[PDB]
């Protein structure tokens, strides 16, 4: 059967201010099939109350969502998003990057 | 609105 | 100008894991204003966008009525899906479905669409003449025989020429405030030394809507396509969408280096550069 691997990106809503609330996004896309499992991390810890989108697909049939949380962006702390799909060996955890 | 008349395949 | 109303429906079988999910999304250009699940606590259609929530109660029974009934179909072409294609009982398998309208500035129907995958391949298709079928293969020239004999084309043909566009006119109307609007990108370049003699020159589209947009980097006027990193267009989570385009520069070349941004939201296209 034909598999897709996700596109992942880990990005802010707003652009990146220290101590300034903000919303902490990871944007999964490309995949299919559509069951998937999506964590947001702060300092390698999965963050609780992550809201996502309702599951819908592009033109080329892959599946796509959103996974946000609230947070308050430091110089010190890292975050990240925790992605496991079908196609993945091992969860694939993508490290946000404000220039990115 | 969505399309009403549901079809097995 | 131009818009568009789609539904997006996924069933998805899960053997071993009860019955199979159906999730319909409705959606008017990007933006989503309706949901359905049959995995809900009470499946019902729900609100998705603001300017839906004024439909009356009998709008909402006949969308819950509606998907409830998909629910059920879809249920049995996932069994006969696995039948056309001698599939054993237990693996998963998706049906896809996304169909609507699509209308020109002037608010005339452009043309209509219905599509139908399984397992991400295309299956089943309206064609364009909104009258005849492309069957993938002898699986879902079956599909095709039931549909024939069921008149769908002919009923569907009626919705996308009638009840769709007025529908999608209809919420256009209501939602005029936001889905009539187009918000312009706000754009800059940034610089990050990747070595001694080389810099990325990144250029930045943030807070638009619609999505569509068009972001190149050329030098000296011609384009760099094979040398531009260009994400795909990514959800902000409040409507709007962002994107970039990085190029790797080589240090002191970095002004013979444009930034060129299309967008509906712009009185004029832009052109940038870094701006030291």
């Amino acid at each position: 059967m034909i598999q897709r691997t996700p596109k992942i990106q880990v990005y802010s809503r707003h652009p990146a201010e220290n101590g300034k609330s903000n919303f902490l996004n990871c944007y999964v896309s490309g995949f299919h099939p559509s069951d998937i499992e999506v964590d947001l991390l702060k300092n390698g810890e999965r963050i609780e109350k992550v809201e996502h989108s309702d599951l819908s697909f592009s033109k080329d049939w892959s599946f796509y969502l959103l996974y946000y949380t609230e947070f308050t962006p430091t110089e010190k702390d890292e975050y990240a998003c925790r992605v496991n799909h079908v196609t993945l060996s091992q969860p694939k955890i993508v490290k946000w990057d404000r220039d990115m | 609105l969505p399309f009403d008349i549901a079809t097995i395949m | 100008g131009s818009h568009s109303m789609r539904y997006f429906y996924t069933a998805m079988s899960r053997p071993g894991r009860g019955e199979p999910r159906f999730i319909a999304v409705g959606y008017v250009d990007d933006t989503q204003f309706v949901r359905f699940d049959s995995d809900a606590a009470s499946p019902r259609t729900e609100p998705r966008a603001p300017w839906i929530e004024q439909e009356g109660p009998e709008y909402w029974d006949r969308n819950t009525q509606i998907f409830k009934t998909n629910t059920q179909t879809y249920r049995e072409s996932l069994r006969n899906l696995r039948g056309y294609y001698n599939q054993s009982e237990a693996g998963s398998h998706i049906i896809q479905r996304m169909y609507g309208c699509d209308l020109g500035p002037d608010g005339r129907l452009l043309r209509g669409h219905d599509q139908s995958a399984y397992d991400g391949k295309d299956y089943i298709a309206l064609n364009e003449d909104l009258s005849s079928w492309t069957a993938a293969d002898t699986a879902a020239q079956i599909t095709q025989r039931k549909w024939e004999a069921a008149r769908v084309a002919e009923q569907l043909r009626a919705y996308l020429e009638g009840l769709c566009v007025e529908w999608l006119r209809r919420y256009l109307e209501n939602g005029k405030e936001t889905l009539q609007r187009a918000d312009p990108p706000k754009t800059h370049v940034t610089h990050h030394p990747v070595s001694d003699h080389e810099a990325t020159l990144r250029c930045w589209a943030l807070g638009f809507y619609p999505a569509e947009i068009t972001l190149t980097w050329q030098r000296d006027g011609e384009d760099q396509t094979q040398d531009t990193e260009l994400v795909e267009t990514r959800p902000a989570g409040d409507r709007t969408f962002q994107k970039w385009a990085a190029v790797v520069v080589p240090s002191g070349e970095e002004q013979r280096y444009t930034c060129h941004v299309q967008h509906e939201g712009l009185p004029k296209p832009l052109t940038l550069r870094w701006e030291p």
